[PDB]
């Protein structure tokens, strides 16, 4: 198989990302995996003349005992993006998010039998570190298309197509979107039919080598920010009430407050129950009305990063919003719970990433309510996805927390 | 010394760049003479070789005597070629911690003469290693030369050499798992738990392996004896430690004396539990010259004392035992200073350490303590490949209270309360609900961006009121000031309604010590209080307040 030639982006060159301290159990796992891949000719030891580096971790994946290797190409992917995206970019079916059932199938194996352009390999260097730095890490590079590299699916697209062609012809109402190492298969069938069709599809794959996740999009919807209902209202509640209302306009056009407001005025005691005028009962209502609606005015700009912010709300529950432009939400939902905070944040992040892949075909940049170090040390304990999105660490505004509670 | 029949590492200059071509400066005759002398010596050994002036490349050469001695050393100034050579793979990117070495029956040190000069250099590369010994003054063509081995002070020498060393050892390891070799610079630490006998055998069997490869080394009666000095440590058969520390006695201290002192102490605190340093540091801030003498504070002096106390008579650390567990215990030692110990059997430390930094402007103890835990957790994974069981001066409950209602996600691995004062606590809760029958202050604070003056004040709901003026402030400062007033004129319980997300944020955090003075007062208030409930609202959307 003569190889498709791969360029970097002009004026920049490969990644040199530091590797992360890894725990013994993971290092062992990686030494096995990497022995076996070397045998299979997938990767080859390299010499000090490769300065490049990409971090590498081991995960386990939902309901699997088997350690599995996970390379972090986030840096490489930005340094190639011209190739994988604008140059060999996979179109995105707005249809996918409508279907009643989306099964998600791991397809990383595909790649493993396409050679990597010879002059690109050096870019895929990784290291297996050793405890206490007692021995220099084992350094490798890939000979075949690596998983988690955004180039891999791009290159491997036309094979994918041939592979998928017949099944596609025979079931013209099943959407199949590929994003990286996964295939998203969406159908409108009774679930059993669906499952059958998935199995049926597995056979096709299984004839070129290939070899779960059951999602039901169409039944994703609002999360209308909720204004307490109730007879009686302390100043506090009304205070807390306007406050929350206050937040909502800015993203919600038409919101209304001042009516509710004049209920306030003068230094009354907080814990003081107070009469309620019933036109100000209308704002309440018609805000409530709107408050369940989409933001009128907000569209997804395919030329612009997505961002996803996450807030913590005790009781094992977290809120989150996706948008491209502060306050103009494309979407906003919630997650609910032996789980700790981090374990949870990690599950949440994957959940959202994956919704996000299905809706837009790209992954958001996360703003996480956690300490950089902590997230870093801990997240691989729970990570089960084959991709890794982008993240930062931030200090939830005190009030953002409630306006969403 | 031989020259390795081994493979070769293909080097390369940076893309779109060419070799070096720097002119050779005129040299004195004696210098010129030494070079001729040195080179023909080297050249006799194939280390280097004669070339033409057809080869268009040149790097300069120099030659100096040697401190006091009566010999001559050749200097090559690779700067330029170094600056045109491809980047390599960082050499050794961590260094073992004694605390992590698994103890061994017997270990000996092998080193290696002609480190770099025993290993070949990619051939197509040598061309660029061109240099020239010039002819007495201007006249004549100088003599031209280039490298066959790895030149000293060239960019790739350290990587390639360490790489080679690794390729070589590879086999001998395979056929000897029970044996451990630590490569360092050009030294070899080798150890096993086999009896004095086949050790030296095994060693010799190594010195041979190294010979079949052009690597020559000391033989018994030449290699050093325990304790090995290395990287600042003292490594004995049983324990390890930092190297002899001498904290001198003097009357005057300069900014220099104190810096050096702080450094020695920090280094010593790896294994000397208790070492303190913050008084000494204060002395350093907003600083004059290096030669400047700083009068030791009295507190500072107590430190200097309490430190010599600890350092008076030795402490050692034990090695690591992959089988048993890791326990880490932390103590609060004072103003944002924490100190810890790790060991596997009650009180034989594998190491000690300290944590101080101040993450944030306002923080509380519980926060600080979990930062330590993380910092200790990482250091641990690096060193032992696993996280230790912790013992902390905080009740499970205090900890459960804080994490529970903290905006940020958080998470300590396994731990157990241990009762060693000071204990860590929250110094005040804040109400969940408004307080029935207790004054409601509506406070506010403003500041003229120009005059920079501000009014700060409040108006409660038993119609009381105050106002104040502030000469050089900001909005932020004013709003802390209001909440401060309202907290002062209200005794035991009070509700406060600010529209300052800023102040609110800070106080919802339960700070308990703060860079800001004003915030610290608010804190002394907050502890005196008995029931405070604080609440926010938007302003200019002007409201009941
Ligand atoms: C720099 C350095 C120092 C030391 C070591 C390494 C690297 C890696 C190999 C292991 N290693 C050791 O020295 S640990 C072995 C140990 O517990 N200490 C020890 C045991 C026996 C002996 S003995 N019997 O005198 O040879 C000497 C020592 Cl210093």
């Amino acid at each position: 198989i003569e190889t498709v030639p791969v360029k970097l982006k002009p004026g920049m060159d490969g990644p040199k990302v530091k590797q992360w301290p890894l725990t013994e159990e993971k290092i062992k796992a990686l030494v096995e995996i990497c022995t076996e891949m070397e045998k299979e000719g997938k990767i080859s030891k390299i010499g000090p003349e490769n300065p490049y580096n990409t971090p590498v971790f081991a995960i386990k994946k939902k309901d699997s005992t088997k350690w599995r290797k996970l390379v972090d190409f986030r840096e490489l992917n930005k340094r190639t993006q011209d190739f994988w995206e604008v140059q060999l970019g996979i179109p995105h079916p707005a249809g996918l998010k409508k279907k009643k059932s989306v099964t998600v199938l791991d397809v990383g194996d595909a790649y493993f039998s396409v050679p990597l352009d010879e002059d690109f390999r050096k870019y895929t260097a990784f290291t297996i570190p050793s405890i206490n730095n007692e021995t220099p890490g084992i350094r490798y590079q890939y000979n075949v298309l690596p998983q988690g590299w955004k180039g891999s699916p791009a290159i491997f697209q036309s094979s994918m197509t041939k592979i998928l062609e017949p099944f596609r012809k025979q079931n013209p109402d099943i959407v199949i979107y590929q994003y990286m190492d996964d295939l998203y298969v969406g159908s409108d069938l009774e679930i059993g039919q669906h499952r059958t069709k998935i199995e049926e599809l597995r056979q096709h794959l299984l004839r070129w080598g290939l070899t779960g996740y059951e999602l039901h999009p169409d039944k994703w919807t609002v999360q209308p920010i909720v204004l307490p209902e109730k007879d009686s209202w302390t100043v506090n509640d009304i205070q807390k009430l306007v406050g929350k209302l206050n937040w909502a306009s800015q993203i919600y056009p038409g919101i209304k407050v001042r009516q509710l407001c004049k209920l306030l005025r003068g230094t009354k005691a907080l814990t003081e129950v107070i009469p309620l005028t019933e036109e100000a009962e209308l704002e309440l209502a018609e805000n409530r009305e709107i408050l369940k609606e989409p933001v009128h005015g907000v569209y997804y700009d395919p030329s612009k990063d997505l961002i996803a912010e996450i807030q913590k709300q005790g009781q094992g529950q977290w809120t989150y919003q996706i948008y491209q432009e502060p306050f103009k939400n494309l979407k906003t939902g919630k997650y609910a719970r032996h789980t700790n905070d981090v374990k949870q944040l990690t599950e949440a992040v994957q959940k959202i990433t994956t919704e996000s892949i299905v809706i837009w075909g790209k992954t958001p940049k996360f703003k996480l309510p956690i300490q950089k170090e902590t997230w870093e040390t801990w997240w691989t304990e729970y990570w089960q996805a084959t991709w890794i999105p982008e993240w930062e660490f931030v200090n939830t505004p005190p009030l953002v927390k409630l306006w969403y509670q | 010394s031989p020259i390795s029949p081994i493979e070769t590492v293909p080097v390369k200059l940076k893309p779109g760049m060419d070799g070096p071509k720097v002119k050779q400066w005129p040299l004195t005759e004696e210098k010129i003479k030494a070079l001729v002398e040195i080179c023909t010596e080297m050249e006799k050994e194939g280390k280097i070789s004669k070339i033409g002036p057809e080869n268009p490349y040149n790097t300069p050469v120099f030659a100096i005597k040697k401190k006091d001695s009566t010999k001559w050393r050749k200097l090559v100034d690779f700067r330029e070629l170094n600056k045109r050579t491809q980047d390599f793979w960082e050499v050794q990117l961590g260094i073992p911690h004694p605390a992590g070495l698994k103890k061994k029956k017997s270990v000996t040190v092998l080193d290696v003469g002609d480190a770099y000069f025993s290993v070949p250099l990619d051939e197509d590369f040598r061309k660029y290693t061109a240099f020239t010994i010039p002819s007495i003054n201007n006249e004549t063509p100088g003599i031209r030369y280039q490298y066959n081995v790895l030149p000293q002070g060239w960019k790739g020498s350290p990587a390639i050499f360490q790489s080679s060393m690794t390729k070589i050892l590879e086999p001998f390891r395979k056929q000897n798992p029970d044996i451990v070799i630590y490569q360092y610079m050009d030294d070899l630490y080798v150890g096993s738990d086999l009896e004095i006998g086949q050790h030296r055998t095994k060693i010799e069997e190594l010195r041979q392996h190294l010979l079949r490869w052009g690597l020559t080394t000391p033989d018994k009666k030449h290699q050093k004896e325990p304790p090995f000095l290395w990287m600042g440590y003292e490594l004995h058969p049983d324990k390890w430690t930092v190297q002899p520390i001498v904290l001198p006695e003097k009357d005057s201290w300069t900014v220099n004396d104190i810096q050096k002192l702080v450094g020695k102490l920090n280094w010593a605190s790896q294994i000397y539990p208790g070492i303190k340093v913050r008084q000494l540091c204060k002395l350093l801030r907003g600083t004059k010259a290096l030669t400047e003498v700083i009068p030791l504070t009295e507190e500072a002096e107590l430190e200097l004392a309490e430190n010599r106390e600890i350092l008076k008579e030795p402490v050692h650390g034990v090695y690591y035992d992959p089988s048993k567990d890791l326990i880490a215990e932390i103590q609060k030692q004072g103003q944002g200073q924490w100190t810890y110990q790790i060991y596997q059997e009650p009180f034989k430390n594998l190491k000690t350490g300290k944590y101080a930094r101040m993450r944030g402007a306002h923080t509380n103890d519980v926060k600080q303590l979990t930062e330590a835990v993380q910092k200790i957790t990482t250091e641990s994974i690096v060193i032992w490949g696993k996280t230790p069981k912790f013992k902390l001066p905080i009740q499970k409950e205090t900890w459960e209270t804080w994490w529970t209602e903290y905006w940020q996600a958080t998470w300590i691995p396994e731990w157990e309360f241990v009762n060693t004062p000071p204990l860590v606590k929250l110094w005040y809760q804040l109400e969940k609900e408004p307080i029935v029958g207790a004054e409601t202050f509506y406070v506010d604070g403003a500041a003229n961006r120009e005059t920079k003056l501000g009014k700060a004040g409040y108006v409660t709901n038993r119609g009381r009121q105050k106002v104040v003026t502030l000469t050089d402030t900001t909005n932020q400062k004013t709003e802390l000031q209001a909440i401060y007033l309202a907290l002062q004129d209200s005794g035991l319980e009070v509700n406060i309604v600010t529209d300052s997300q800023y102040a609110l944020g800070i106080i919802q955090a339960q700070p308990d010590q703060s860079e800001s003075e004003l915030v610290n007062q608010i804190i002394e208030q907050l502890i005196k209080k008995e029931k405070v409930y604080l609440a926010w609202v938007p302003a200019h959307k002007g409201i009941g307040g």
